C-alpha cells in the first residue's frame, strides 16, 4: 500500500487498480446470499470520434483524438448492489460516486470535443446462468449522460436556461428569428451504451478487472449545434463483496 | 418549436406552490416546521403521482403526517423537469442571500 | 448540503465539473470550484477526510468530525480578507466585524 | 428621526407580552452581536448557511417560535434545527457548549437577552436591509 | 465622488476602450516617463564640480558651462535602449509636447462623451457573439461588468428616476 | 404615425456611438409602419406600463408597473424564485391603432418580445433586408453636427 | 417615417432650411408633387457651387 | 589568442558595441528573445484558453476573432493555479495551448530579462564612469510588472489571476480588482496616480519653461532646435530667466534655481509614487485593502445615510456579482 | 471533394510534392490521422522560411 | 467520388476567366456530393445522351 503523498503528481491516482497475471481464477455466486460491488472504476486510455461524412454519405467511421484536457478522466468509488437474478445472471444497479468526468479532446482540424463521460444510472448485465464469475463474462448496460453544461450555466453574453438574458441584448433592434437557436437554451439527455468484459478475476478476495468500451453523445452546448459521437476505450476495476 | 422549458414551468402550478418534484428544498423554509427533517425525505423519496402520496413516505411520524396534511395546500405536482432536478439542484442551485 | 440529502460524489456543477469535488490534473480527488486552484492544501483538520488519491468519498460520506465542521466553519468565516481600516470581509461587506488576519 | 422607546418595544414571549428595552442595552447588544454573532451573522445573514436569516418573520415561523426574547434566548442555550427536531449545540455557539465557543463563556444571561433584543430591532430600524444581502447593501 | 465618476464611465461608457482616452493614458503615463528617466539620467550623468559626496552644492547658478555629461548620456541610452537625445532643445520641447497632447486626445474623447457618442462596441465581435455561444474574449467579459455596473449602481446613483430593480430582474452570475 | 414616430428612442440622437458609422437606418432599419399602441393588462385586468429606457443604458431591464408604479410584472434574470414572470402574472398585450391594430397577444413568448420593444417607446415595422441594418443605434444628423463642432470649437 | 435625417443627411437639411425644398426630377422635401422649384433645385444648388 | 575566455570577456564587456550586451546581458538577451517570440506567435495564432479552469476556453488571437484592442495572451489555467507548467509538462502542444502554457513561459521570461535589463542599466554607467542609480529609477516600473505579473498571483495562489497581456484584458484585471479590492480607495494607489499625474505635470513643466528660455541663436525662419550643437560647453537656455518667471508665477522660494535639485525632483517624485503603487498591488496581493467606510455615517435613529463610498460599493458590487459567471459554487469568494 | 486546388492553393501542393504532407495540428493531405509529420510540417517549412 | 469528379468541366483549367478571382469554390461552390450518374431516355425507351 501507499499513502497520498506516495501518489500526488505521479498521476496514479487517475490509474484504476490492476490485478497480477496469475490471478485469472473465478469468484463464486450463491444465488441465496446477495452481493454488490463495492468500488467500481472505470479508466479511460482512447476517446475516439465519429467524424460527420459530410454531405456525402459514405459511411463513417472513429477517428482518434488528442487529449486536450489532462489525466482528470477516470470514474472512480462506483458502488451499488449486484443483485442475482432469476435465471442465473448478474444485474449491476449503480446508486452513488465519481460516476462522472468532463473530458475536452482535439482532432485533426483542431477543433475541441467536449464531452461528459460518464454511467449515471449504470444497469448493466450478465449471461444467463453465471454461478461463478470467470474470466471474460460481459457485463453489458445502458446508463444516462445528463447535459455538459446544467441549467445555470451562462454564455459569453449572459443568456442561459434557468438564469441570464432573454435575448441578444447587444442588438436591440435585430431580427430575432434567426438568432432563436442560440438565445433559447435547451437541456439534453440522452441514453449510452457500455460493455464491460473481464480479463483477470480473482475468487480469492473477489475483485474482477479487464476492459470496457462504450458509446455516448458530446456536448451540445446547451443545443446550439449538433453533438458528436464518442467511442471511448479504457479498463475498469470491479470490488465485489457479500455485503 | 424551441422554449425555455424553466420560463414556460413558470406558468404551471410550479411557481404558485411548491412543486414536490422540482422544486428546491429551501423553499420549505417558508412553512412552519417542514426545512430540515422533512424536505428532505420529501426531496429524496422520488417523485409523486400526487400531492397526497407524500403522505405515503416509509418512515414518517404520525406528528410528520399530521404536519404535511397542514401544509398540502401549500402543495402541487407537474412532470419532473430535468432541467430542474440534475446536477443535485433541488439541493443546491447555487442560490443564496 | 449532504446533509439534505445530496450526492456529493456525483454532483454536477454549472460547467459540468463537480459542485463538491473533482480531479486534480494529475488525478487526485479535490474540493470543487474556484478552490480547485488550492488543491495543495493540508491541514489537521482536512487530512483525516484524506486518502491514497485525495479525498475519500466513503469518509466524505459518513467519518465527518463535527470538530470538522465547526472548525471548517471557524476559518471560513475568517478569512485573511480585509480593509486598511480593518472591516473584516471582500471589499463589499457592511462594517461590523472589526477584524483582519495577522 | 431617532432611536425612541416606541421603536425598543418588543415582544417579550409568545402570549403578545412585550418589553422594552433601553439606549444602554441596544447599544450593550449591539456591541455583544458583534462580539459573538457578526462573524457570521453580519447583518442579519448567515454566512454559513444563507437559506436561514434573523428575520423576525423567519424567526417567527421558526419551531419553537424564536421571533421573541425568550424564543432568541433559549437558542443561544440549546440551539435547534428550524423544525426543532434536532439539537445542534455542538456545531453552534451556545451555553451548553461554551467549552467549544469560548466566546459563549463571558456571556452572561443579561448578555443573551441584550443580543436578543438586537435581533428584533434592527429590522424596526434597517428593514429590508436587515434580511437581505448584497442586494440591500 | 470623483472615483464614482470613473466607475460610471466604465459602466455607461466603456471608458477605457475609448481611443482617445487610450492616448490621453499614454501621454500621462509617458509624459511621468520622460519625467522620472530624464530626471534620473541627469543626476547621473553630472560632472564632478566640488569635493563633497551631495553633490547640490556644487551646482553654479550662473550658467556657464553644462552642468552633467549631455555627450555620455546619449552614448549611454544609445546602447541599452538603442536610441537616444542629443539634442536638449528637442529634449525639452518633447516633455512639453507628450503631456500636453495626451490630456488634449482625452479631453475630445470627453467631448463625444457629452453626446454619447462613445466606443462602447464592435459590432464584428457582436454579431459572432449573437450566433456563436462558445465565442468569448476579454472584450465580451468586460462588457458584463458593465451591465452589472450599471443595473445594481443605477438605483442610488440616479435617484430622480425612481429606480425600482427586483431581486429577480438583477444580473447575476452563479453563488455570487 | 409621424408624431408617433418622434416617442422612440431609436431617434434620440443620445443613442449611437461614435464609430457606428452610417445612417440611422443601418441600426434599427427602415421604418416602414406604425404596429401601434400597446397595452399591457394582467390577470386582474389591470394595466401595467413598460418601464422607457435611459439614454444613458446600452441595455435596460424589461419592468412593468401599474399608475402608483408598483411593480406588478417584470422578465426575471435568475428564474429560480422569480415572483413577477409574465408566465405568472398572464401578461397579455393589446394594440390600438396601426397595423396590429384590434389584435390581442397572450402567448409569453411574444408577449414579452414586445414588452422588450416598448422599453424603447412606441413600436415600429423596419426594414432590415434593403440596407442590412445590424439592429445597433446610429446617431442623426443632428447629433454628428453638434460633436464635430464641439471638437472643432 | 423615412425622412433626411434618417438617411443620415448633412447637407441636405441647410439647403431646405433657406428655401431650397425640391427636385429637378420633380419630387420634393415636404412631400408634394406637380411643383416647379425652378432652377434652385438641390441639383440647382450642386451645380452652382460647382461652378 | 591572448587566451579565448579572456577575449570573450573583454567583448561582453566591451564599450565599443553598438548595444552594450553586459553580463546581465548574457542572460537578457535570451531571456528577452524567446518572451517575445513566443507572445507574438501567441497573439497572432495562438487557440482559446480555459483560464478559469472551468473548461470555458477564451480566445484572444488575431486569428482567432480578435483584434489589436481585445486580442490578448490569455493567462494560465486555475487548474494549474501556481504549479510550473512548461512545455514538457504537457502530453502535447495543444493540451498546452488549452491550459495557457505560452503565458508561464512569456511572464517568467519576460520578468528574468526585464531584471536584467535593469542590471545592464548598472554595468554599462559603470563601464563608463558615470553614476549609478538610473537603474533605481528603473525599478519601479519593473516592480510594478512584478506585482501585476508574479506577486499578486502568489499571493491569490493562482497566475490565471495574473494580468492578461492584451489591452482589453488588462481593463478587465482592473475592473475586477476595483472590485475585489477597492483600490481607488487605497493610499498607495492613490500616491500612484499622484506621482502619475505629478510626472506629467512636472514633465510639462520643466520642458515648458526650459524650451521658453532658451537662448537665442536662431533665424525668425529657421528651427529653433538648430541653435544647439551636439556636445556643448555652455548651456542653451538661461535658467536664471527660468527661475525668475516661475519664482513670480508662485513665489520666489516656490521655485527652483539649482538645476540638480531640479532634476533630483524630476527623477525621485514619480519613481517614488509609482514605487507605492507597485507596493499597493503587491500588499492587496495579500487581501489588505482600501478604506471600507460602507455604511459609516448613520443617522440618529440607526438609518443608513448613504455618502459616496457607498455609491461606489454599488459600482463594485455589480462588478463582483457579474465577473468569472460560471466559476462560483459558493457564497463567499475566497479566490 | 474538396482538395487543396479547389481552394486556391498555390504554395501547398509544391510542399506536398517533395514529402510534407502534414501539419502539426493532426491532419495530413492524404487524408490520414495519428501521422507524426515530426517538425517539418507544412508549420515547419514555413518557420524555416521565415527565420 | 473521385473518379467521377475528374469528369467535371468544373475542374477544367481551361474554364474561367483573367479576373474571376479567387478559388474554383467561388465559382460553381463547395463541391458536397456526387448526385449520380444521369441516364436520359425518351417515352419509345431509347437512352439519350447530352452533348
Ligand atoms: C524589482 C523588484 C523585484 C521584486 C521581486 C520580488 C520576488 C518575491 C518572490 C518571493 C520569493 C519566493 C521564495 C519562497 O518563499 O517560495 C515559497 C513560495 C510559496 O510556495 C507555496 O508553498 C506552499 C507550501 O504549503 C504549505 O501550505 C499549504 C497550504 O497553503 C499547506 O498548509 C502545507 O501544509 C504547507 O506546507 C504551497 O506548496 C503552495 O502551493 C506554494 O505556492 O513560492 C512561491 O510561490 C513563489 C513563486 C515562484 C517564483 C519565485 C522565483 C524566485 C526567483
Ligand atoms: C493607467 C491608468 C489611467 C491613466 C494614466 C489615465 C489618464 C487620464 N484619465 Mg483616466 N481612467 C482610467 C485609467 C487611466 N486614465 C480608468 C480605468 C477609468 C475608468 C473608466 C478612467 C476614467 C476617467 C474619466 C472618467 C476621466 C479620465 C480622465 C483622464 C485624463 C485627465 C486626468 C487629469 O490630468 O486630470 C486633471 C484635471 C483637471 C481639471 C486639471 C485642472 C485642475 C486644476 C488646474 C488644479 C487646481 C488645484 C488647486 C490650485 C489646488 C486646490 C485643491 C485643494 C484640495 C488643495 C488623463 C489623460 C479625464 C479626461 O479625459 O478628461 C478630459 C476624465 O474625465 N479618466
Ligand atoms: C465635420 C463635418 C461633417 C459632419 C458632421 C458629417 C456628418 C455625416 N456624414 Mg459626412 N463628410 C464630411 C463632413 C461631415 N459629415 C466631409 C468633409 C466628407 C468628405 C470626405 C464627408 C463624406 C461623407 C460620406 C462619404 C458619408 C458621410 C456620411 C455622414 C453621416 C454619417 C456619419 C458618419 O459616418 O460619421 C462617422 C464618423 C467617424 C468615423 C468619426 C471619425 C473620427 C476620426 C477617426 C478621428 C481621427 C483622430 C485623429 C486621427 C487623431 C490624430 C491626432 C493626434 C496625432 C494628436 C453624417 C450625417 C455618410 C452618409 O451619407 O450617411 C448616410 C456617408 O456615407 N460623410
Ligand atoms: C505569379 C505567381 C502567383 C500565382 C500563379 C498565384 C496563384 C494564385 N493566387 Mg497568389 N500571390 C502571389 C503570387 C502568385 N499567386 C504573390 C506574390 C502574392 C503576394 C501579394 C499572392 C497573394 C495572394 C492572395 C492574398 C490570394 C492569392 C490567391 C491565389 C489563387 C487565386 C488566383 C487569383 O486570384 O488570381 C487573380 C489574378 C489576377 C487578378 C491577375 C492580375 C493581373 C494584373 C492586373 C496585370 C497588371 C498589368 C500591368 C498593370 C500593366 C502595366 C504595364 C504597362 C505600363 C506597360 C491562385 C492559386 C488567392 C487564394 O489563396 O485562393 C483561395 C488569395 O486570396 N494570392
Ligand atoms: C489632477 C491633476 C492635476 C492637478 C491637481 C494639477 C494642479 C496644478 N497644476 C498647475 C499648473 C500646471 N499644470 C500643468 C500641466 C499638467 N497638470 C496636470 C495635472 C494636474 N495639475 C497634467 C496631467 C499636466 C500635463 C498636461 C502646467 C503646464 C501647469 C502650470 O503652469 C501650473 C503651475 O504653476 O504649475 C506649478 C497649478 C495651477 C494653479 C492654479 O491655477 O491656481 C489658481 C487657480 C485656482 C486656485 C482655481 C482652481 C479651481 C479649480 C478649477 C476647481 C477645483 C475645485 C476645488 C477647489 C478643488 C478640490 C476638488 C478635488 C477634490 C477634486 C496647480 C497646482
Ligand atoms: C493680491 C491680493 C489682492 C491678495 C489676495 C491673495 C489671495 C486671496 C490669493 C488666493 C489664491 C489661492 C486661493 C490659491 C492659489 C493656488 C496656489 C497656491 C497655487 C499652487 C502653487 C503650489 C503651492 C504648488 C507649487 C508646486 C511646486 C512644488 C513647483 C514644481 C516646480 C517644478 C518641478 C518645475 C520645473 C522647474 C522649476 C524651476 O524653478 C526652473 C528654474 C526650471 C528650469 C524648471 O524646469
Ligand atoms: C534593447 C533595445 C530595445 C529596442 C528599442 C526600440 C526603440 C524604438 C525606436 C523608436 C524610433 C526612434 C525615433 O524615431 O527617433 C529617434 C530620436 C533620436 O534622434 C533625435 O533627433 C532629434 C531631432 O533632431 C533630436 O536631435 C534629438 O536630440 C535626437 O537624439 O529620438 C527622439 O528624439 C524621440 C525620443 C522618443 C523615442 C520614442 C520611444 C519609442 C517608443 C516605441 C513605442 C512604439 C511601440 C509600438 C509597438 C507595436
Ligand atoms: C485630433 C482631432 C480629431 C477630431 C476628429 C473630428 C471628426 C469630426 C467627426 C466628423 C464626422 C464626419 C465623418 C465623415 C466621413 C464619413 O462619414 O464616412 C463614414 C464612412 C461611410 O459610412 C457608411 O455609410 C454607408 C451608407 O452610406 C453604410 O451604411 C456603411 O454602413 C457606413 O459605414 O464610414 C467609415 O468607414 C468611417 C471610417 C473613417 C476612418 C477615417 C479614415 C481616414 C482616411 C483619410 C483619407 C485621406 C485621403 C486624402
Ligand atoms: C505588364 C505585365 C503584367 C503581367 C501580369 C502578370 C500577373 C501574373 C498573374 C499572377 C496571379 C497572382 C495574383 C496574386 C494576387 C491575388 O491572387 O489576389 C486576388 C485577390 C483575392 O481574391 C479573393 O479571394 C477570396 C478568397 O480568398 C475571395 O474568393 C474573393 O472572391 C476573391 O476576390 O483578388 C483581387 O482583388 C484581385 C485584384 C488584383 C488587382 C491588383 C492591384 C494591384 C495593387 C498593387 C499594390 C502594391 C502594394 C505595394
Ligand atoms: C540558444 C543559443 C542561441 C545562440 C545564438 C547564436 C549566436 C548569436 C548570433 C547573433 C546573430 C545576430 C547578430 C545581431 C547583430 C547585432 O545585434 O548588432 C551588431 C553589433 C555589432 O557588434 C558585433 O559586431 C562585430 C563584428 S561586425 O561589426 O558586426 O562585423 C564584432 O566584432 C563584435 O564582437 C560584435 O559585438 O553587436 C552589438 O552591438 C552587441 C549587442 C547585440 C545585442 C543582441 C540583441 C539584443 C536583444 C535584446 C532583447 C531584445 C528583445 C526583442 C527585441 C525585439
Ligand atoms: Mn480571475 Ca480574484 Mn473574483 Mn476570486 Mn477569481
Ligand atoms: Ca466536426
Ligand atoms: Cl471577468
Ligand atoms: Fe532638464
Amino acid at each position: 500500500t501507499l499513502t497520498y503523498d506516495d501518489i500526488v503528481g505521479t498521476g496514479l491516482a487517475n490509474k484504476c487498480p490492476t490485478l497480477d497475471d496469475t490471478a485469472r481464477g473465478a469468484y463464486p455466486i450463491d444465488s441465496s446470499q446477495t452481493y454488490r460491488i463495492a468500488r467500481l472504476c472505470l479508466q479511460p486510455t482512447t476517446f475516439l470520434v465519429k467524424e460527420e461524412p459530410k454531405n456525402k454519405r459514405q459511411e463513417a467511421e472513429f477517428v482518434p483524438t488528442k487529449l486536450v484536457t489532462r489525466e482528470t478522466t477516470s470514474l472512480d468509488q462506483i458502488q451499488g448492489e449486484l443483485k442475482v437474478n432469476s435465471d442465473g445472471s448478474l444485474t449491476f444497479v449503480e446508486e452513488d460516486g465519481i460516476d462522472f468526468q468532463p473530458v475536452t479532446v482535439q482532432m485533426a482540424g483542431g477543433e475541441r470535443i467536449p464531452l461528459l463521460f460518464t454511467v449515471k444510472n449504470l444497469v448493466a448485465s450478465t449471461q444467463p446462468n453465471v454461478t461463478s464469475i470467470t474470466t471474460s463474462t460481459d457485463f453489458k448496460g445502458e446508463f444516462n449522460v445528463p447535459s455538459y453544461r446544467t441549467a445555470n450555466f451562462l454564455d459569453p453574453k449572459g443568456r442561459g436556461l434557468a438564469s441570464g438574458y432573454d435575448s441578444a441584448i447587444a442588438l436591440p433592434q435585430a431580427k430575432e428569428e434567426e438568432l432563436a437557436r442560440a438565445n433559447v437554451k435547451r437541456f439534453s439527455l440522452t441514453k449510452g451504451q457500455i460493455s464491460l468484459n473481464v480479463a483477470k478475476v480473482d475468487g480469492r478476495t473477489g475483485e474482477i478487472a479487464g476492459t470496457f468500451e462504450s458509446e455516448q453523445l458530446s456536448d451540445d452546448d446547451m443545443g446550439a449545434h449538433e453533438p458528436h459521437e464518442v467511442k471511448i476505450q479504457g479498463v475498469f476495476y470491479a470490488s465485489i463483496e457479500p455485503a | 418549436e424551441l422554449v425555455n422549458v424553466v420560463d414556460e414551468k413558470l406558468g404551471t402550478a410550479y411557481g404558485e406552490k411548491i412543486d414536490l418534484n422540482n422544486t428546491n428544498i429551501a423553499a420549505f423554509i417558508q412553512y412552519r416546521g417542514l426545512y430540515p427533517t422533512l424536505a428532505k425525505l420529501i426531496v429524496k423519496n422520488a417523485p409523486y403521482e400526487s400531492v397526497e402520496d407524500v403522505l405515503n413516505i416509509p418512515g414518517l411520524t404520525e406528528r410528520q403526517k399530521q404536519i404535511l396534511r397542514e401544509n398540502l395546500e401549500h402543495f402541487t405536482v407537474t412532470e419532473v423537469e430535468t432541467a430542474l432536478v440534475e446536477g443535485g439542484d433541488r439541493y443546491n442551485n447555487g442560490l443564496y442571500k | 448540503d449532504q446533509k439534505l440529502g445530496a450526492n456529493v460524489g456525483s454532483a454536477q456543477g454549472p460547467t459540468g465539473l463537480g459542485k463538491y469535488l473533482m480531479r486534480s490534473p494529475t488525478g487526485e480527488i479535490i474540493f470543487g470550484g474556484e478552490t480547485m486552484r488550492f488543491w495543495d492544501f493540508r491541514g489537521p483538520w482536512l487530512e483525516p477526510l484524506r486518502g491514497p488519491n485525495g479525498l475519500d468519498l466513503n469518509k466524505i460520506k459518513n467519518d465527518i468530525q463535527p470538530w470538522q465542521e465547526r472548525r471548517a466553519a471557524e476559518y471560513m468565516t475568517h478569512a485573511p480578507l480585509g480593509s486598511l481600516n480593518s472591516v473584516g470581509g471582500v471589499a463589499t461587506e457592511i462594517n461590523s466585524v472589526n477584524f483582519v488576519s495577522p | 428621526a431617532e432611536l425612541t422607546p416606541e421603536v425598543l418595544t418588543v415582544p417579550l414571549n409568545s402570549e403578545g407580552k412585550t418589553i422594552t428595552l433601553t439606549e444602554k442595552q441596544y447599544l450593550e447588544g449591539k456591541r455583544l452581536f458583534q462580539y459573538a454573532c457578526a462573524s457570521c451573522h453580519v447583518g442579519g445573514i448567515t454566512k454559513t448557511n444563507p437559506s436561514l436569516d434573523l428575520r423576525t418573520e423567519t424567526l417567527a415561523l421558526a419551531t419553537p417560535p424564536r421571533d421573541n426574547i425568550e424564543g432568541l434566548v433559549d437558542y443561544m442555550k440549546n440551539p435547534t434545527t428550524y423544525d426543532g427536531e434536532q439539537e445542534i449545540a455542538e456545531v453552534h455557539p451556545s451555553l451548553r457548549s461554551a467549552d467549544i465557543f469560548p466566546k459563549m463563556r463571558n456571556l452572561t444571561e443579561k448578555d443573551l437577552v441584550a443580543i436578543a433584543g438586537h435581533i428584533l430591532v434592527e429590522p424596526k430600524i434597517l428593514g429590508d436591509k436587515w434580511g437581505g444581502g448584497k442586494v440591500y447593501y | 465622488a470623483i472615483f464614482r465618476f470613473l466607475l460610471f464611465f466604465q459602466g455607461f461608457h466603456n471608458w477605457t476602450l475609448n481611443p482617445f482616452h487610450m492616448m490621453g493614458v499614454a501621454g500621462v503615463l509617458g509624459g511621468a516617463l520622460l519625467c522620472a528617466i530624464h530626471g534620473a539620467t541627469v543626476e547621473n550623468t553630472l560632472f564632478q564640480d566640488g569635493e563633497g559626496a551631495s553633490t547640490f552644492r556644487a551646482f553654479n547658478p550662473t550658467q556657464a558651462e553644462e552642468t552633467y555629461s549631455m555627450v555620455t548620456a546619449n552614448r549611454f541610452w544609445s546602447q541599452i535602449f538603442g536610441i537616444a537625445f542629443s539634442n536638449k532643445r528637442w529634449l525639452h520641447f518633447f516633455m512639453l509636447f507628450v503631456p500636453v497632447t495626451g490630456l488634449w486626445m482625452s479631453a475630445i474623447g470627453v467631448v463625444g462623451l457629452a453626446l454619447n457618442l462613445r466606443s462602447y462596441d464592435f459590432i464584428s465581435q457582436e454579431i459572432r457573439a449573437a450566433e456563436d455561444p462558445e465565442f468569448e474574449t476579454f472584450y465580451t467579459k468586460n462588457l458584463l461588468l458593465n451591465e452589472g455596473i450599471r443595473a445594481w449602481m443605477a438605483p442610488q446613483d440616479q435617484p430622480h428616476e425612481n429606480f425600482v430593480f427586483p431581486e429577480e430582474v438583477l444580473p447575476r452570475g452563479n453563488a455570487l | 404615425e409621424k408624431l408617433a414616430f418622434y416617442d422612440y428612442i431609436g431617434n434620440n440622437p443620445a443613442k449611437g456611438g461614435l464609430f457606428r458609422t452610417g445612417p440611422m437606418n443601418k441600426g434599427d432599419g427602415i421604418a416602414q409602419a406604425w404596429k401601434g399602441h400597446a397595452v399591457f393588462r394582467n390577470k386582474e385586468g389591470e394595466e401595467l406600463f413598460v418601464r422607457r429606457m435611459p439614454a444613458f443604458f446600452e441595455s435596460f431591464p424589461v419592468i412593468l408597473t401599474d399608475k402608483n408604479g408598483v411593480v406588478k410584472a417584470d422578465i426575471p434574470f435568475r428564474r429560480a424564485e422569480s415572483k413577477y414572470s409574465f408566465e405568472q402574472q398572464g401578461v397579455t398585450v393589446s394594440f390600438y391603432g396601426g397595423e396590429l391594430n384590434g389584435q390581442t397577444f397572450t402567448d409569453p413568448p411574444t408577449v414579452k418580445s414586445y414588452a422588450r420593444k416598448a422599453i424603447f417607446g412606441e413600436i415600429f415595422e423596419f426594414d432590415t433586408e434593403t440596407l442590412n441594418s445590424d439592429g445597433i443605434f446610429r446617431t442623426s444628423p443632428r447629433g454628428w453636427f453638434t460633436f464635430a463642432h464641439a471638437v472643432f470649437a | 417615417l423615412n425622412p433626411m435625417w434618417r438617411q443620415g443627411m448633412f447637407v441636405l437639411p441647410f439647403m431646405a432650411r433657406l428655401g431650397v425644398t425640391g427636385s429637378w426630377s420633380g419630387w420634393s422635401i415636404t412631400g408634394e408633387t406637380g411643383i416647379d422649384p425652378g432652377f434652385w433645385s438641390f441639383e440647382g444648388v450642386a451645380l452652382a457651387h460647382i461652378v | 589568442s591572448a587566451n579565448l575566455w579572456e577575449r570573450f570577456c573583454n567583448w561582453v564587456t566591451s564599450t565599443d558595441n553598438r548595444l552594450y550586451v553586459g553580463w546581465f546581458g548574457v542572460i537578457m538577451i535570451p531571456t528577452l528573445l524567446a518572451a517575445t517570440i513566443c507572445f507574438v506567435i501567441a497573439f497572432i495564432a495562438a487557440p482559446p484558453v480555459d483560464i478559469d479552469g472551468i473548461r470555458e476556453p477564451v480566445s484572444g488571437s488575431l486569428l482567432y476573432g480578435n483584434n489589436i484592442i481585445t486580442g490578448a495572451v490569455v493567462p494560465s489555467s486555475n487548474a494549474i493555479g501556481l504549479h510550473f507548467y512548461p512545455i514538457w509538462e504537457a502530453a502535447s502542444l495543444d493540451e498546452w495551448l488549452y491550459n495557457g502554457g505560452p503565458y508561464q513561459l512569456i511572464i517568467f521570461h519576460f520578468l528574468l530579462g526585464a531584471s536584467c535589463y535593469m542590471g545592464r542599466q548598472w554595468e554599462l554607467s559603470y563601464r563608463l564612469g558615470m553614476r549609478p542609480w538610473i537603474c533605481v529609477a528603473y525599478s519601479a516600473p519593473l516592480a510594478s510588472a512584478f506585482a501585476v505579473f508574479l506577486i499578486y498571483p502568489i499571493g491569490q495562489g493562482s497566475f490565471s489571476d495574473g494580468m492578461p497581456l492584451g489591452i482589453s484584458g488588462t481593463f478587465n484585471f482592473m475592473i475586477v480588482f476595483q472590485a475585489e479590492h477597492n483600490i481607488l480607495m487605497h493610499p498607495f494607489h492613490q500616491l500612484g496616480v499622484a506621482g502619475v499625474f505629478g510626472g506629467a505635470l512636472f514633465c510639462a513643466m520643466h520642458g515648458s519653461l526650459v524650451t521658453s528660455s532658451l537662448i537665442r541663436e536662431t533665424t525668425e525662419t529657421e528651427s529653433a532646435n538648430y541653435g544647439y550643437k551636439f556636445g556643448q560647453e555652455e548651456e542653451t537656455y538661461n535658467i536664471v530667466a527660468a527661475h525668475g518667471y516661475f519664482g513670480r508665477l508662485i513665489f520666489q522660494y516656490a521655485s527652483f534655481n539649482n538645476s540638480r535639485s531640479l532634476h533630483f525632483f524630476l527623477a525621485a517624485w514619480p519613481v517614488v509614487g509609482v514605487w507605492f503603487t507597485a507596493l499597493g498591488i503587491s500588499t492587496m496581493a495579500f487581501n489588505l485593502n482600501g478604506f471600507n467606510f460602507n455604511h459609516s455615517v448613520i443617522d440618529a435613529k440607526g438609518n443608513v445615510i448613504n455618502t459616496w463610498a457607498d455609491i461606489i460599493n454599488r459600482a463594485n458590487l455589480g462588478m463582483e456579482v457579474m465577473h468569472e459567471r460560471n466559476a462560483h459554487n459558493f457564497p463567499l469568494d475566497l479566490a
